[PDB]
């Protein structure tokens, strides 16, 4: 219903809506796309009592074999099922502290050691371990945080708009082709390009810029890429099948 | 549109073969052979935090080769690293994540 609605100055109290995690060298978007809008729905969802980043390493490490294959892919109506079944524990928890399940597959972004190598390390999805990495309290069965059910949405614009603005930040997925790698500013919009692949991402709400209604993005590859981690990319025609793979949930016990 | 996967199959390039050349020194001193030429003729493209090129080399004989090479992105600057092989490969292999 309004002109623009932007999730990080509705819910501020949220840190992980404003939020850029950096997803390596593997194809875990399946799963940071899922687990992200899922750390931001249960701050929501909880009036900001409750504020975690929800466990990646744990989506992609435990749900395993039956959301996809690990760093070669993945299903996000997938990752939400697996929420509601068998939960997520956590990676960031707040506070400060520290999560349960960090995401130990190294970043691509940064430069680090000694010398621009960053990713090109281990790039090989780590076992499911149901314990949390040590020195976080509680344990792992009860740092585990359930959904109530998960759906797609619609291929709409209005019901996207809905979802958003009554329940939070959602998961989609839509085609990358090469001139994408390239945006910085504006509403993206596809024109050219070898089709790179299929990548999954995190939709916060929307606006115009000039005339082009646009969905608000945040892509999984750290803060120097595009505006600060995050996007914009045309909204309205289901451009490159952002409309077409929309998936949330909504979290359990709030 | 698998979000996360490679991409279906293309046709080797001189930009594939560019890469090839510029990990060559980097494939090089890991399986410690010395090639004439790395020929690639197959390759998949997939969307990480870059882009991981999984190439189909030919070495000596008539057997290919398999490369994961991780690319930058246009932010960071024009990488390139080998990041994994896979020497003693199949002339007729499908090219597959690993």
């Amino acid at each position: 219903l309004p002109a623009s609605f932007d999730a990080r100055e509705q819910w501020p109290q949220c840190p992980t809506i404003k939020e850029i995690r950096d997803q390596g060298s593997c194809g875990s978007c399946w799963a940071f796309g899922a687990v992200e809008a899922i750390s931001d729905r249960i701050c929501i969802h909880t009036n900001a009592h409750v504020s975690v980043e929800v466990s990646a390493e744990d989506l992609l490490t435990c749900c395993g074999s039956m959301c996809g294959d690990g760093c070669n892919g993945g299903y996000p109506a997938e990752a939400w099922n697996f929420w509601t079944r068998k939960g997520l524990v956590s990676g960031g928890l707040y506070e400060s502290h520290v999560g349960c399940r960090p995401y130990s597959i190294p970043p691509c972004e940064h430069h680090v050691n000694g010398s621009r190598p960053p990713c090109t390390g281990e790039g090989d999805t780590p076992k499911c371990s149901k314990i949390c990495e040590p020195g976080y309290s509680p344990t792992y069965k009860q740092d585990k945080h359930y959904g109530y059910n998960s759906y797609s949405v619609s291929n709409s614009e209005k019901d996207i708009m809905a979802e958003i603005y009554k329940n939070g930040p959602v998961e989609g997925a839509f085609s990358v082709y090469s001139d994408f790698l390239l945006y910085k500013s504006g509403v993206y919009q596809h024109v050219t390009g070898e089709m790179m692949g299929g990548h999954a991402i995190r939709i916060l709400g929307w606006g115009v810029e000039n005339g082009t209604p646009y969905w608000l993005v945040a892509n999984s590859w750290n803060t120097d890429w595009g505006d600060n981690g995050f996007f914009k990319i045309l909204r309205g025609q289901d451009h490159c099948g952002i409309e077409s793979e929309v998936v949330a949930g909504i979290p359990r016990t709030d | 549109m698998i979000p996360g996967g490679l991409s279906e199959a293309k046709p080797a390039t001189p930009e594939i073969q560019e890469i090839v050349d510029k990990v060559k020194p980097q494939l090089e001193e890991k399986t410690n052979e010395t090639y004439g030429k790395l020929e690639a003729v197959q390759y998949k493209t997939q969307v990480v935090a870059g882009t991981n090129y999984y190439i189909k080399v030919r070495a000596g004989d008539n057997k290919y080769m398999h490369l994961k090479v991780f690319k930058s992105l246009p932010g960071q600057n024009e990488d390139l690293v080998l990041t994994g092989y896979q020497v003693d490969k199949n002339k007729d292999d499908e090219l597959t994540g690993f």
